DNA sequence: CGATCACCTCGAT
RNA sequence: AGGUG
């Protein structure tokens, strides 16, 4: 296990990992440092004989340099000691153990691995700095984040191996996944919130920054698209310089809810040769859909074309945004005067809703359906009125959010946040539950000794009546620590167990593979399928697609 | 641990103003928020300097050699 | 450990020049100045200057990396025009700018009492 | 330092979850991520 | 429980209908019951239908079961990788468990097998029973140092 | 970290000039993102910088006291009797043009503490060395110049790309690789290696 | 009706109409001969399987069913005269863009497809929160989910949890 | 005097216990909106009273600024991180000659500060600093 | 500012972490899952103190 | 005179309040960040430690040495030792302060930047004397002693811009404002209510005149007029910061001007 | 013996991911060893870069022999695969 | 090219959909009894009232990278104050003889019906509205 | 007969 | 062991 199946490897480097915006989606920024420890073997040829033997003259500690020259006969020469280190007449055959420089392929990696993805070849950019850098799309994949992570480095050191990951394993070749056939890498944090932004009706650019958003674009035309507005001043939409990211031959259509070809939310989305005609841009368009631009621009442009395009989009809008600004204060969690007061009649209203099933059930009046405790239904109803006064509250606060509001924004770009937190931060926090019941009665009778024997009542089994914003009460405090802590308990539980899972099912299935006659074997050559999945087809080049013969009426089949 | 030298945040020097906050608080009796605008200290993170300074030094240099 | 001396922010290194002057390919009579250990403070106020010559077609600049001083001006100027000759009126536009803020600045100074 | 030396083991029903009559006994917060999750207690 | 089932007119309609809950099994009785439907009676007990329906009937519930965990959780995993799982637990002729006393005492290899769990005395009672190893697996190339018939060296280069 | 489970390391460092900044001229020291918020529902980080502000500007040490009856509004009333706008909003230039914002920034000052776990403490590379004396494979640990253990997770996704042959680089020219003699007959390693 | 299959033909449709400048106030220079036969022409050259044997003839047909299914629905003579307003050039091209776009689509042999399953299905397993389920607040729904169920399926539970048996 | 009683998890089985002295024992007969809501005296028939519901809480929890505006998690999680966090750990630290020792330059006393802290000697010891911070998106970094 | 409550062996700090353990001499009911053949258990971990 | 106009409202020793109109943004905020780092000061730039018996550590006082402000005056007819001939330091490029302290009283001894003491040969510039604006004389509290504990150093000054390290700043905060209406529509104000009662008028709108209710937008309007305050740290005089601080900007402007000249 | 006959070949017309990267693999690791290039350099001087264009070209002399699972083998040239992909 | 359509139109509703720059005009042709007209219009920069009486023209003259007007003596094909460029994206025809036209001016969206568009409406990246009073 | 991956650090015999 | 993700 510990050093047949694994083992500890040279070549190889870690450290922390941070952001980078202006790296892009296949580079990986490596520390000078580690650029000057870590060397691939070049063998002397006339084709690098002049770059060979300057990067020797650069020596171990000058970067674009080299350590160790490997003649003929087996012998190193050592290029931080060695007399000879100055002198060195290169010879074709040689070995120059150069340093790693930009463009090389490098196996990219953060634990745990239980993905293909969890391992990708990235293009060296040697940058200053003690900390490793990716490009915040390629994030996901891995599932890194920058809170302390430390990623792992390795080297090919063959020109067949260095094929093997630019070829199979390169970072373009990844984006659309086989796993859920959809793509694994989309747009993200401020570059998915400012381009919702960026994007809104609302937003109009003027020459000076959109000569400067245009300019930011690499791979720009040098064409300046005719403004939307030539009235008392030259206006650009956002959607119009986002368009130039957009290549040209691109195709998308959508509808959400509301949408008619005249779009009056602005939802849906057309895009049409690689213009953006209506709909805001947000995670549906720009995120790791199944119908998104990604997956459309990979299949349609090509991988190295769509992996262009997440630096381009990002390009524009963190540079719009950086201009623009976002923000979120604690002004953004307050709801009105007047909702707050429905917010806790809301609650009051459910509060009596549980003491009169509670009257009901004490005075026998209550019946239990087939099946279940007259206890049990007792239970599942008030824990099911209270769930409803959470749900009603925040949708109350929700509602009174408005479209200024930063954590609403949020929400409405996709980038971070749900229903969920709103409602919890302004309205009431709910019902606390561990083993998947309301708060028990760890003391006799009770859930603490500042209540009464046998105390049903909301605010005794569990239930935060209060908002975040509001503040939690002792009691609620301590009973929300309880359902806290429950998972924290499985979080740690779950990691043990889905470990080994992962470890059997990959055991198990190693050796099964597609053959030469599209038959899928294990390692005795026995059948396992006949054609791989059923259709013989790999499962990225798949996607979801209307049957239009199996569904509407015979009517309209006909028509 | 002694009272740094110019505000973190924009540099006005701060380094001067420790012994006359303790006078002013001491020896005029004023409160710390009267006592920082007296010294000149009109923006919060040159008040954040010398309020939220706590002068270790004081007990360093009771440790006898 | 890895973090670059700070002198490199102002300092020229051995090859490197401040202006790097470079045929933009896309369009013509346009090109890309690359100005070398220079930030925002030149970039945006030569940029600004540029957009107020009626013979400039396109003037935008760009930092493409903050760990490096460097950035890359684009001009684009009407035929007849050359761009360096664009940069050159805008500087010097931007200096008569300066040495008459200077003057007045001066001027009002030596009004005031205190 | 204060933190290390008011800590609690418990060695091998539920004794990771934060029981009724912890309160004002052990601190509901205070306690590792996983591995010994809950075994391991501050006053 | 809810229903999507054709209307008279051609569209498909939503028609409710009553479902019954169990908590327990005799699938072999139950569906003998007058008044059911019983090309329709279901058990999450795949190993039930194993035993009732068949290995084919099986390998239908025991994939509903393990996409059953997925979608319930809200992810999705294409068919063909929960559909290989299945049929790779069913190609045995009954339900060969993904642990050291299903697929692990398999006819595989010796080094391939030791590689999972019980570790010596595989190659104990390989060294008893004379095993000779195939080769032809990942695990023994990996041991072995060479490059195995994985993708890359599933085919021989030559001049 | 800020005293609200809010880890994070510094992503890059700009000098006073390219820092947004306040009319007063004031300039944060940190600038944490606003996607940090929503999901991880730390509200109290939040009000301990309006309070924070508060305390700064009026001189006084902020009560942030548990269960206690120190509101939101209170805080929010006194902040706006100090010329402020009462939820933490400041209006903004950019640092780049000195150009307004066009949104405003949540400022104020937060209480935040420096963790052990530096990038420096952390760094490590190697390009061949020190190997264990039985295994004849890469040492452990960076205190003794160790190899990055490829487990047979990683190895998985290498069987999963199909890259046949980086896998052999990895357990062979990297890490172990020994040539052997092997007998015919028997096929064990019995061959007695007289070389020369 | 919505199904993960091979070559998005609705975009392929959408290319043809924008690089072919298809205008829907022209008649099409399109035959009812040239669609009917078109169609079924490019059918019989979706090829997945190459053996020229009844075996892995009929193997191939069933492997093709499906996908024909969809191209049959979206290429239909009403349809492609009547919603996508095609001619004959861009007609034509769409076949060939899909019989090329089909054999691109095929899984390619030495595909380690069994790491790859296994991987697929463990890595959504440890991104599992709740042991438990949404289902918590209602009595008579309360199933073995999550990982102890994906437990309980992976060793061959003899002794399930929740057994349950649910009757039509 | 008997004024105060040492009570063990046992006995809390048999006493009624008042979570403040004021709001929960005066008497009864226009509110703060702001203000969270609090049930009532209700259940009045006790025998104790809580010294204060803050010490429910120890050391490291005892730092934070309004856990009770906090996620559960997020309050366990900065427990644990308050532990990483340096400052003057001890004024002998010169003297004394440790495997590693981390001392911030120029500690500050938070702004924002517990009760509880007074007796856990944090603004006499600190381990961070007050520094000015804007939430928001700038150059994406 | 030193609270003590250590030890220091061979110039090592040494705190001894507080070990719980269960009760002793307590009398508890357990009931026996279904295989079992007794329903129901009393149990004492009595010990001298 | 011609271009841009300057309105002083109110000077001091350390601050400059003026209104900068007639010029564009990009001007104007050249002009503030150029203020900040690239006008050249002088700060101590190595600490030779003789003797160190103190609470504190080396690098510690060595740090906080660099933070005191030295006279800039004449900063000028000083070069920066890089472009020096010499083999390290001079008085053509540095100036040589020396700090000797011991704790001979029995009462806590404190170290002031009064303390420092010039070695180098002055040649008659302002230059290197400790900036001093303390009340009692002493400006800079560098260190504390006890009684057995002395302090022997020597610090050599060098030429500088704050670009390198925040030490050479003659900085201090710079207040910047333009437009205290937002007629210019530069920034959407956040509310719950009403914009104009949460947010406070700013000083400098009894400078301008609002947006005079039902006015239609004014799109072709651009920022002009500049509310600014220079503060300074005390090294070189406000007039001086801002006098020097468009003299740099001249300055590099024309060294593009020169470059082209080059090529 | 085993062998399959030019005619009568089930297997792929199109080259695979795997046997392309092999290929460009091994032609590159000959360029980086001083052996001869069959197509004429454009300013080439990267080995892989050189072996994709001897691809591009049809100019690899190199053979790919398709293992099938009962042992039997199928050889197809670089010249006669489809670089479609 | 010159003039595709032209036409005085009568606003009926004005509307800012949680919008504060643009809003969404809703007009009828004050000859033809059947000819609408649904429009986008930034009333920051050109403010609409309901009831108004606006003068509406869809063109195709005054293709290449963007040049500023720059007055000099460059006078494009505008006595109006409201100018937007655009693109067509659906021809929609509203039964028998009904047909509508759907333009797009950065997301600034429109649809105008009638009759009498005919073989001056097409399927061009080339669009320019003009209005007027 | 099992029982998450990788990574750091300490002081033990 | 003590911790990091
Ligand atoms: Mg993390
Ligand atoms: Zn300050
Ligand atoms: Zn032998
Ligand atoms: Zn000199």
């Amino acid at each position: 296990r510990g050093n047949l199946m694994g083992k500890r490897v040279d070549f190889s480097a870690r450290t922390v990992i941070s952001g980078d915006p202006n790296l892009e989606l296949d580079q990986v920024g490596v520390p000078k440092s580690i650029a000057k420890t870590l060397t691939y073997p070049e063998v002397v040829t006339p084709y690098n004989i002049d770059r060979l033997t300057q990067l020797v003259r650069n020596g171990p500690n000058e970067h674009p340099g080299a350590k160790y020259v490997i003649r003929d006969s087996g012998d190193r020469i050592d290029l931080r000691y060695s007399k000879r280190a100055g002198d060195i007449q290169l010879q074709y055959g040689w070995k120059v153990e150069r340093h790693i420089m930009d463009n090389d392929p490098v196996l990219f990696n953060r634990q745990p691995s239980l993905h293909k993805m969890s391992m990708m070849a990235h293009r060296v950019k040697v940058i200053p700095y003690s900390t490793f850098r990716l490009n915040l799309s390629v994030t996901s994949p891995y599932n890194a984040d920058f809170d302390g992570d430390e990623m792992n480095l390795h080297v090919p050191q063959s020109e067949e191996t260095r094929a093997e990951l630019s070829q199979l394993c390169a970072v373009p070749l990844q984006i659309v996944s086989p796993q859920s056939n959809k793509p694994c890498m989309g747009i993200v944090q401020d570059t998915l919130c400012g381009i919702r932004k960026l994007t809104l009706r609302d937003t109009f650019i003027e020459l000076d920054q959109v000569l400067n958003m245009l300019y930011w674009v690499p791979d720009w035309d040098g064409v300046i698209p005719t403004p939307a507005i030539i009235k008392p001043k030259p206006l650009w939409s956002g959607k119009q310089i986002l368009s130039v990211a957009i290549p040209n031959g691109i195709h998308l259509q959508r509808f959400d809810e509301g949408t008619t070809l005249l779009s009056p939310k602005d939802n849906g989305m057309l895009i049409i040769d690689g213009q953006i005609i209506f709909g805001v841009v947000e995670k549906k368009t720009v995120g790791s859909s199944n119908g998104g631009l990604i997956h459309v621009v990979t299949r349609e442009k090509g991988p190295q074309v769509c992996a262009k395009l997440f630096g381009n989009i990002q390009k524009v809008v963190n540079f719009w945004l950086l201009h623009n600004g976002f923000s979120t204060g604690i002004g953004d969690t307050i709801a009105d005067g007047p909702t707050m007061r429905e917010i806790t009649e809301t609650i009051a209203e459910a509060k009596k809703k549980v003491l009169d099933v509670t009257k009901e059930a004490q005075a026998n009046l209550l019946t239990a359906k087939h099946g279940m405790t007259l206890r049990e239904s007792f239970e599942d109803n008030v824990v099911r009125f209270l769930n409803e006064a959470r749900d009603k509250a925040g949708r109350l606060a929700e509602v009174n959010l408005k479209d200024l509001n930063n954590v609403k924004q949020m929400v409405m770009a996709g980038s971070k946040g749900s229903f969920i937190n709103i409602a919890q931060m302004s309205a009431c926090v709910g019902q606390q539950s561990v083993e998947g019941k309301r708060i028990a009665f760890g003391f006799v009778d009770r859930t603490l000794p500042h209540f009464s024997k046998d105390d049903y009542s909301p605010e005794s089994k569990g239930f935060v009546e209060n908002s975040y914003l509001r503040g939690l009460t002792p009691q609620e405090f301590f009973f929300h620590a309880m359902g806290g802590r429950e998972g924290l308990i499985d979080t740690a539980v779950k990691t043990a167990e889905t470990g080994y899972i992962q470890r059997r099912l990959v055991k198990a299935l190693e050796d099964i593979m597609v053959h030469y006659d599209n038959t899928t074997r294990n390692s005795l050559g026995n059948v396992i399928q006949f054609i791989y999945g059923e259709d013989g087809m790999d499962a990225a080049h798949i996607e979801k697609q209307s049957l239009d013969t199996i569904g509407g009426s015979d009517a309209a089949f006909e028509k | 641990m002694i009272v740094p030298v110019r505000c973190f945040s924009c540099g006005k020097v701060v380094g001067d103003k420790w012994e006359s906050y303790l006078n002013l608080l001491q020896e005029d009796e004023l409160d710390e928020g009267t006592a920082l605008s007296r010294l000149g200290l009109k923006r919060y993170c040159c008040r954040r300097m010398i309020l939220t300074h706590v002068d270790l030094i004081e007990k360093f240099l009771r440790y006898n050699p | 450990m890895n973090a670059p001396d700070r002198f490199e922010l102002f300092l020229l290194g051995e090859g490197e020049s401040k202006l790097k002057i470079d045929p933009d390919t896309k369009a013509p009579n346009a090109v890309v100045i690359t100005f070398e250990k220079e930030d925002h403070t030149l970039g945006n106020l030569i940029r600004a200057e540029l957009l107020n010559d009626r013979k400039v077609l396109f003037a935008a600049y760009k930092v493409e990396h903050p760990f490096f001083a460097r950035f890359k001006l684009r001009i684009q100027t009407t035929e007849g025009y050359d761009p360096k000759d664009a940069l050159k009126n805008a500087c010097n536009s931007i200096i008569n700018k300066l040495g008459a803020l200077k003057t007045n600045f001066e001027t009002e100074w030596n009004l005031q009492t205190l | 330092t204060l933190s290390h030396l008011r800590r609690t083991n418990t060695p091998i029903a539920k004794p990771r979850q934060l029981h009724n009559t912890h309160w004002g006994l052990v601190c509901p917060a205070e306690t590792p991520e996983g591995q010994a999750c809950g075994l391991v207690k501050n006053l | 429980y809810d229903r999507k089932v054709p209307s008279p007119t051609g569209e498909y309609v939503k028609e409710p209908e009553w479902v019954l809950e169990t908590d327990g099994v005799n699938l072999s009785e139950v569906m003998t019951v007058p008044g059911i439907d019983p090309t329709r009676i279901y058990t999450n007990s795949f190993i039930d239908i194993m035993e009732v329906l068949g290995i084919e009937a099986g390998r239908a519930a025991l994939y509903k079961e393990v996409y059953n965990v997925i979608a319930s959780d809200g992810s999705y995993v294409n068919y063909r990788h929960m559909a290989l799982l299945v049929d790779v637990m069913t190609t045995q002729g009954g339900l060969t468990s993904v642990t050291r006393h299903g697929f692990n005492r398999s006819n595989t290899g010796a080094l391939m097998r030791c590689s999972f769990e019980e570790t010596v005395e595989i190659l104990f009672e390989a060294g008893a029973s004379a095993e000779l190893d195939d080769c032809r697996g990942v695990s023994e190339n990996v041991i072995l140092g060479q490059m195995a018939p994985i993708g890359t060296g599933a085919f021989d280069v030559m001049i | 970290a800020s005293r609200h489970g809010q880890k994070g390391t510094i992503g890059i460092t700009y000098r006073r000039e390219d820092m947004p900044f306040t009319a007063e001229g004031i300039v944060p020291d940190l600038i944490i993102n606003p996607h940090a918020i929503p999901s991880r529902m730390t509200v109290a980080h939040l009000i301990e910088c309006l309070l924070s502000k508060v305390a700064a500007l009026s001189g006084n040490e902020g009560d942030a006291s548990p269960f206690t009856d120190i509101t939101v509004e209170g805080i929010s009333k006194l902040l706006r009797e100090h010329g402020y706008q009462s939820r933490g909003f400041e209006v903004m230039y950019n640092g780049h043009t000195g150009k307004k914002l066009m949104a405003q920034i949540f400022f104020g000052p937060t209480y935040y503490q420096r963790l052990r776990h530096m990038v420096d403490d952390k760094i490590h590379a190697r390009a061949r060395g020190p190997m264990q004396v039985l295994t004849r494979q890469p040492v452990e640990g960076r205190s003794r110049d160790g190899g990055l253990r490829f487990g047979e997770m990683e190895r998985d996704c290498m069987i999963a790309h199909g890259a046949a042959s980086f896998l052999k680089e990895r357990l062979m020219e990297a890490s172990d690789a020994f040539r052997v003699h092997i007998c015919g007959i028997c096929g064990l390693m019995t061959v007695i290696a007289k070389l020369n | 009706a919505n199904w993960p299959l091979p070559v998005n033909i609705r975009r392929i449709i959408q290319n043809a109409q924008q690089t072919f400048h298809i205008d829907h106030t022209k008649p099409s220079d399109l035959t009812i001969k040239d669609i009917v036969l078109g169609v079924k022409d490019l059918q019989e050259n979706l090829l997945v399987l190459r053996g020229k044997n009844e075996i892995i003839q009929n193997a191939q047909r069933d492997a093709v069913t499906l996908f024909c299914c969809l191209l049959r629905s979206r290429l239909a003579t009403r349809r492609v005269l009547q919603e996508y307003r095609l001619t004959k050039q861009a007609f034509d091209w769409v076949l060939s863009n899909i019989e090329a776009q089909f054999l691109r689509s095929v899984v390619h042999p030495g595909e380690m497809v069994g790491v790859l399953a296994a991987q697929s299905i463990g890595e959504p397993a440890t991104q599992m929160t709740l042991n438990t389920f949404h289902f918590a607040g209602v009595a008579s729904k309360k199933v073995t989910s999550g990982v102890p169920r994906l437990k309980e399926i992976l060793n061959v539970a003899k002794n399930m949890k929740t057994p349950s048996l649910t009757v039509y | 005097e008997g004024l105060v009683e040492y009570i063990d998890a046992e006995e809390e089985e048999s006493i009624l216990i008042a979570m403040q002295p004021e709001d929960l024992e005066p008497a009864e007969a226009d509110v703060d909106p702001a203000k969270r809501i609090r049930v009532s005296h209700h259940a009045t028939t006790f025998t104790h009273c809580e010294i204060h519901p803050s010490m429910i809480l120890g050391v490291a929890a005892s730092i934070i600024p309004f856990p009770d505006h906090n996620q559960s998690p997020r309050n366990t999680y900065q427990s644990a991180m308050g532990k990483q966090a340096m400052g003057v750990f001890l004024t002998n630290y010169n003297v004394r000659m440790d495997t590693m020792a981390n001392i911030l330059y120029y500690p500050q006393k938070p702004l924002g500060t517990t009760r509880a802290m007074e007796y856990l000697k944090f603004r006499e010891l600190p381990a961070g600093q007050n520094a000015i911070v804007a939430i928001a998106c700038y150059s994406g970094y | 500012f030193d609270m003590g409550g250590y030890f220091i062996i061979n110039g090592s700090e040494k705190v001894l972490i507080a070990q719980e353990r269960s009760a002793g001499n307590i009398v508890q009911v357990f009931k026996k899952a279904a295989p079992s053949p007794i329903s129901h258990v009393a149990e004492i971990r009595s010990a001298l103190e | 005179e011609e271009g841009p106009q300057v309105k002083i409202r109110e000077a001091s020793k350390d601050n400059v309040d003026f209104i900068l109109s007639n010029v564009d943004l990009a001007m104007a905020n050249s002009l503030r960040r150029v203020m900040i780092a690239e006008i050249p000061t002088l700060a101590i730039d190595s600490v030779e430690v003789e003797t160190n018996t103190t609470v504190l550590a080396d690098e510690f006082i060595a740090h906080r040495l660099g933070l005191i402000p030295l006279q800039s005056m004449d900063i000028e007819q000083l070069e920066y030792s890089r472009d020096c001939f010499c083999e390290d330091h001079c008085d053509k490029c540095s100036v040589v302060l020396t700090l000797q302290a011991f704790g001979e009283s029995e009462s806590t001894t404190n170290v002031y930047s009064k303390d420092l003491v010039i070695v180098s040969n002055l040649m008659g510039r302002n230059i290197g004397h400790p900036i001093i604006q303390d009340k009692e004389g002493n400006g800079v509290l560098i260190c504390k002693l006890r009684k057995g504990q002395e302090l022997k150093l020597t610090c050599v000054a060098k030429k500088g811009i704050a670009k390198e390290h925040a030490k050479w700043g003659p900085a201090a905060a710079i207040e910047f404002e333009y437009d205290p209406w937002n007629k210019l529509k530069h920034t959407d104000y956040w509310y719950e209510q009403d914009s104009a009662k949460e947010w406070p008028q700013s000083k400098n709108c009894e400078y301008e005149d609002p947006p005079n209710e039902g006015d239609p937008f004014d799109y072709k309007a651009q920022a002009d007029t500049f509310y600014m305050n220079v503060e300074s740290v005390g090294s070189i005089p406000v007039d001086q910061v801002v006098v020097r601080g468009i003299d740099t900007l001249q300055k590099k402007v024309a060294s593009i001007l020169l470059a082209l000249t080059q090529m | 013996e085993k062998a399959i006959p030019k005619d009568q070949r089930a297997t792929t017309p199109y080259m695979t991911k795997y046997e392309r990267a092999r290929i460009l693999g091994t032609r590159a690791l000959q360029i980086s060893m001083n052996a001869p290039v069959f197509v004429d350099l454009e300013g080439e001087t990267d080995p892989l870069r050189i072996a994709m264009k001897e691809l591009a070209e049809k100019k690899i002399p190199l053979v790919i022999r398709r293992y099938l699972p009962d042992g039997s083998f199928e050889d197809w040239s670089v010249e006669e695969l489809i670089v479609d992909l | 090219s010159n003039t595709l359509f032209d036409d005085i139109f009568q606003v009926s509703e004005v509307d800012p959909g949680r919008y504060n720059k643009v809003c969404r005009i809703e007009a009828a042709s004050t000859t033809q009894d059947q000819c609408k007209l649904t429009l986008d219009i930034n009333v920051e920069l050109f403010p609409v009232a309901a009831q108004d009486s606006l003068t509406v023209t869809i063109a195709s003259s005054l293709t290449r990278s963007w040049r500023p007007p720059q007055a000099g003596d460059r006078s494009l094909a505008d006595d109006y104050d409201y100018v937007m460029y655009g693109t067509a994206y659906k021809f929609e025809e509203v039964s028998k003889d009904l047909i509508a036209v759907y333009y797009s001016f950065g997301g600034l969206l429109m649809r105008l019906e009638g009759n009498y568009r005919n073989l001056n409406n097409l399927k061009q990246e080339n669009a320019y509205l003009l209005i007027r009073r």
